[PDB]
RNA sequence: UAUCGAGAGGU
């Protein structure tokens, strides 16, 4: 298991820690239920990829 | 830098219409009128002013 | 965000009618009739209640920060 | 020569016909009631605690809009004309509000009825937040959740709507004249037939329609002005109309004084 | 000057009852930074109360 | 993202020609199209050597050179302003110093409120960054 | 800056000489520059977000060039087509009919 | 049976967004990268 | 010295600038300044 | 406008705009003018 | 009170 690097996770994807939780715990994580993801967080900044 | 350049004593803001201004007037916000200036030479006729 | 105190256009107080308006809708009244019962006669005043969105209910879900 | 006919009346609105006056006088009365009849309203908010989700000035703006009992406000002074430092008991009413939500569940709705008068120019009837009934909670101000608190001290002052619309005792003022357009002051837009396409005045039955032969009376002037004065409860509708007349008088009186002093 | 940056209450004028801070007190005419709207106003020093150990004290602080 | 305005399409006083518009001042007084505005300022301490790090503090004039021209009197001892305090342009909201290489030993690195802005301090975050040095955000609120 | 000071007023793009004309200052409250509606045409200005630029002459000689050569009334007729570049517009033109 | 109405068409469209939302072309694309593409790229 | 509040558990506490930046109660390293001692006034307009 | 400029010079011609504006804008303030959806509607015969 | 870039915008 040698570590080769870190990959930024797209929010609300299957590999995001937010995909489960459900509105109750979304509010506890300070996350807005209207926020549908599809972007990354890099040094605190929300980055979206343009097709 | 030579055929054109940035200059002092300049200003810029949003424009509005005024039915109660003469054709050759421009209404200037007070804050702009207090930042800009004109160097008037002091003579006997304007020293009090 | 929360029901406005006054109608923007005429000034009539509408901030005391939000609970009564929601109650009339639970009782099965249609929106137009509920507004009629509340004596909201001018359409400026009707717009205030009919199109308000109560966002403060959303903001309250965020566990207080003190 | 001025004539008045009260069509209907209740606490917060008076419907009436005004006649044998000039259009300009009916209109100046309309404007005065909207803009210059004093009332009392919160104008300074001391926030000692606000842990609600609403911003301090968001709440302060709503507070200013809460209608307060202004019946005796004419005997009350303006802050800018009072000899005291800061505010005081002769030129302001002090109200206080304190809300809190105890319990780990539910929401506490804070209403204008929780505003408690603390001082004021006794024993003048000024400063109580207007109520519809006795069971009336009044105007919704804020909402609180577990541990959220609101603790404010409000200074209410005499003012007029020229300064801020919160001091207006009215809401709308309905106002019209010549319901059959005999004066020809408006020229109606139409597709096919102007009479069928434009609705009737609610005072159409108060004047008689023009006869099909009738020639145009080019000397007639507007003379009957139907108006309805609604209020917010800070003043009763009859009070607004009466004080409107009074206020317009003092304004003309002050002009007359200044002319008789320029001599 | 000993009253710069110190909190102030206004006792005369159109701004009576409002909080502020002495931003500049060159002489006689002070500049108070009002709290309530985002504006710094010109006001005479006679019009101000300054906060001190006991309550709001006129310009004897 | 908007409001239902009561709109007249009319020539009134000529103050709405060529795509301007007349707005009701009383509606504005009652809250029409009023909005909150928020700006956050971020700063963090930087490391320049083994024991040479920047420091959040209220810098004393005797020991620090090139102080900003704005007021430092709204800063607390932690170098940060507190929520509830009114701020104007060029007021210092984050006090920070940098040491001078080899009394009077530090250099000012403070953050003033943007000169064209004003408002009230809304919230102040204090934390550490990935490298362990201090990290702050100051949010200012005003109403437009 | 004070009332009746001459200043050079300008909207980009500066396509021709009446894109830069000298106006008389009137100091006013609120934060916009105010224009008489009849000068919108040579500036191609309107009020949907347009901004305009103002320049202040710094001497007796440059003030006089503005007031005696560039002033708005001197510019009413343009050499481009031997005809005016300003007229009655919008409310005033609708209303005068 | 009967005819499919306009309201039924909006019933279908609601079902689309109920399943897919508005950003599913972003999320599904990234999910395939984590599930498979990294592994396949290493084995290239 | 200066009052703070933990961004996670809402505990209130003070720090004398030299203390490490964390909450004494839960050890959270994201904290927020408590409100000013100063009085706040608004014009309710 | 062209004629007043040639006949009276730039000062008078500049006042002309203000004079015309102040009379007409007053009259129009008290006469009114609008436009609505109705002004796009031709009658049923013309549509046919 | 930095420099070099990039991106999004205003008329
Ligand atoms: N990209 C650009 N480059 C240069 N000038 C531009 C520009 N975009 C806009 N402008 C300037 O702004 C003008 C555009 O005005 P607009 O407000 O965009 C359209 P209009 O033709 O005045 O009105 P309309 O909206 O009634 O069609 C141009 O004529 C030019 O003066
Ligand atoms: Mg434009
Ligand atoms: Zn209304
Ligand atoms: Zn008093
Ligand atoms: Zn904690």
């Amino acid at each position: 298991k040698v570590h080769i690097g870190k990959v930024p996770i797209m929010l609300r994807s299957k590999f995001c820690s937010l995909r489960t939780l459900d509105e109750v715990d979304l509010y506890k994580m300070k996350e807005c239920p209207y926020d549908m993801g599809g972007y990354f967080v890099i040094n605190g900044s929300e980055k979206v990829l343009i097709a | 830098n030579l055929m054109g350049k940035r200059v002092d004593f300049s200003a810029r803001t949003v424009i509005s219409g005024d039915p109660n201004l003469e054709l050759d007037q421009v209404g200037v916000p007070i804050s702009i009128a207090k930042t800009l200036s004109y160097p008037e030479t002091v003579t006997q006729y304007n020293i009090h002013r | 965000m929360i029901i406005p105190v006054r109608c923007f256009s005429c000034g009539k107080v509408v901030g005391d009618k939000w609970d009564a308006y929601l109650r009339l809708l639970e009782e099965g009244k249609q929106e137009g009739d509920a507004l009629d019962e509340l004596k909201l006669k001018r359409y400026c005043c009707r717009r205030m209640v009919l199109t308000h969105v109560d966002l403060i209910e959303k903001f309250l879900r965020y566990n207080p920060l003190e | 020569e001025p004539k008045v006919n009260i069509i209907n009346a209740q606490d917060d609105e008076v419907e009436l016909m005004l006649s044998d006056v000039n259009l300009s006088l009916a209109n100046s009365l309309r404007r005065t009631m909207l803009a210059e009849v004093p009332t009392l309203a919160i104008d300074l908010v001391e926030i000692k605690m606000n842990t609600s989700v609403l911003a301090d000035e968001f709440i302060s703006h709503r507070l200013g809009l809460i209608p307060l009992v202004s019946e005796d406000v004419e005997e009350m002074k303006y802050s800018r004309d009072c000899t005291c430092e800061d505010y005081c008991d002769e030129c302001s009413v002090v109200l206080e509000l304190s809300a809190r939500h105890e319990g780990e569940e539910g929401t506490t709705d804070v209403y204008s009825s929780s505003l408690i008068k603390v001082s004021g120019p006794g024993n003048l009837n000024v400063g109580e937040p207007v109520r519809r009934d006795d069971y009336d909670q009044g105007i919704l101000l804020c909402k609180l959740r577990n541990h959220q608190e609101l603790n404010i001290r409000c200074i209410a002052k005499k003012g007029i709507a020229k300064e801020h619309a919160k001091w207006s005792p009215c809401s709308a003022i309905a106002f019209e004249y010549d319901p059959h357009n005999k004066l020809k002051h408006t020229d109606f837009w139409f597709e096919v037939d102007a009479k069928k396409e434009w609705p009737d005045s609610k005072y159409a039955t108060w004047e008689e329609p023009p006869k099909p032969g009738e020639v145009f009376d080019y000397k007639a002037k507007p003379n009957r002005f139907y108006m309805t004065v609604e209020t917010t409860g800070s003043l009763k509708a009859n009070q607004v109309f009466s004080r409107g007349i009074k206020t317009l008088q003092e304004k003309l009186a002050n002009v007359l004084f200044e002319l008789e002093n320029s001599r | 000057d000993p009253t710069l940056n110190k909190t102030v209450k206004i006792r005369q004028g159109g701004y009576k009852g409002k909080i502020g801070i002495v931003k500049e007190a060159n002489g006689d005419r002070f500049r108070v930074e009002l709290h309530n709207p985002n504006k710094t106003i010109p006001i005479p020093c006679s019009f101000l109360l300054i906060e001190s150990t006991h309550g709001w004290v006129p310009y004897e602080d | 993202a908007g409001q239902n305005a009561i709109v007249a399409i009319a020539c009134y006083s000529g103050y709405n020609q060529e795509d301007s518009m007349i707005m009701n001042q009383s509606s504005i007084d009652r809250g029409l199209f009023r909005s909150l505005f928020f700006r956050s300022y971020m700063d963090q301490e930087k490391r320049f050597g083994i024991s040479i790090v920047e420091e959040f503090e209220k810098p004393t004039r005797a020991t620090t050179l090139r102080l900003k021209h704005g007021t430092y009197e709204k800063l607390d001892e932690d170098g940060l302003i507190a929520p509830g305090v009114r701020v104007s342009g060029d007021d210092i909201i984050i006090g920070k110093t940098t040491p001078i290489p080899p009394y009077h030993t530090k250099r000012d690195a403070s953050t003033p409120l943007r000169s064209t802005e004003n408002g009230i301090v809304d919230q102040v975050l204090l934390t550490t960054n990935q490298e362990g040095l201090k990290f702050v955000k100051v949010r200012m609120r005003t109403t437009k | 800056l004070m009332d009746d000071d001459p200043v050079l007023f300008n909207r980009q793009p500066s396509l021709h000489k009446m894109s830069m004309m000298a106006h008389r200052v009137k100091v006013m409250p609120y934060s916009t520059f105010r224009l008489n509606l009849s000068v919108t045409s040579p500036y191609n200005a309107d009020f949907d977000g347009d901004e305009m630029n103002l320049h202040v002459p710094q001497s007796e000689e440059t003030r006089a060039e503005l007031s005696q050569l560039c002033a708005v009334p001197l510019q009413i007729v343009s050499p481009q087509s031997n005809k005016p570049v300003m007229g009655i517009v919008q409310d005033t033109l609708c209303g005068v009919r | 049976d009967d005819t499919i109405t306009t309201e039924d068409c909006w019933t279908v469209i609601s079902a689309f967004f109920e399943e897919k939302g508005l950003v599913s072309q972003q999320l599904d694309s990234f999910d395939e990268f984590m599930e498979t593409s990294i592994q396949d790229l290493v084995w290239e | 010295g200066v009052k703070y509040t933990c961004g996670a558990c809402a505990h209130n506490f003070s720090l004398n600038k030299s203390d490490p930046v964390r909450c004494k109660e839960c050890g959270h390293r994201v904290i927020y300044k408590a409100r000013t001692k100063r009085m706040i006034q608004f014009d309710a307009r | 406008i062209h004629t007043v400029m040639r006949e009276k010079g730039p000062k008078i011609c500049a006042e002309l705009f203000g004079n015309i504006q102040k009379v007409v804008n007053y009259w129009l303030l008290h006469n009114g003018f609008s436009i609505g959806i109705g002004d796009a509607i031709a009658d049923a015969s013309t549509m046919k």
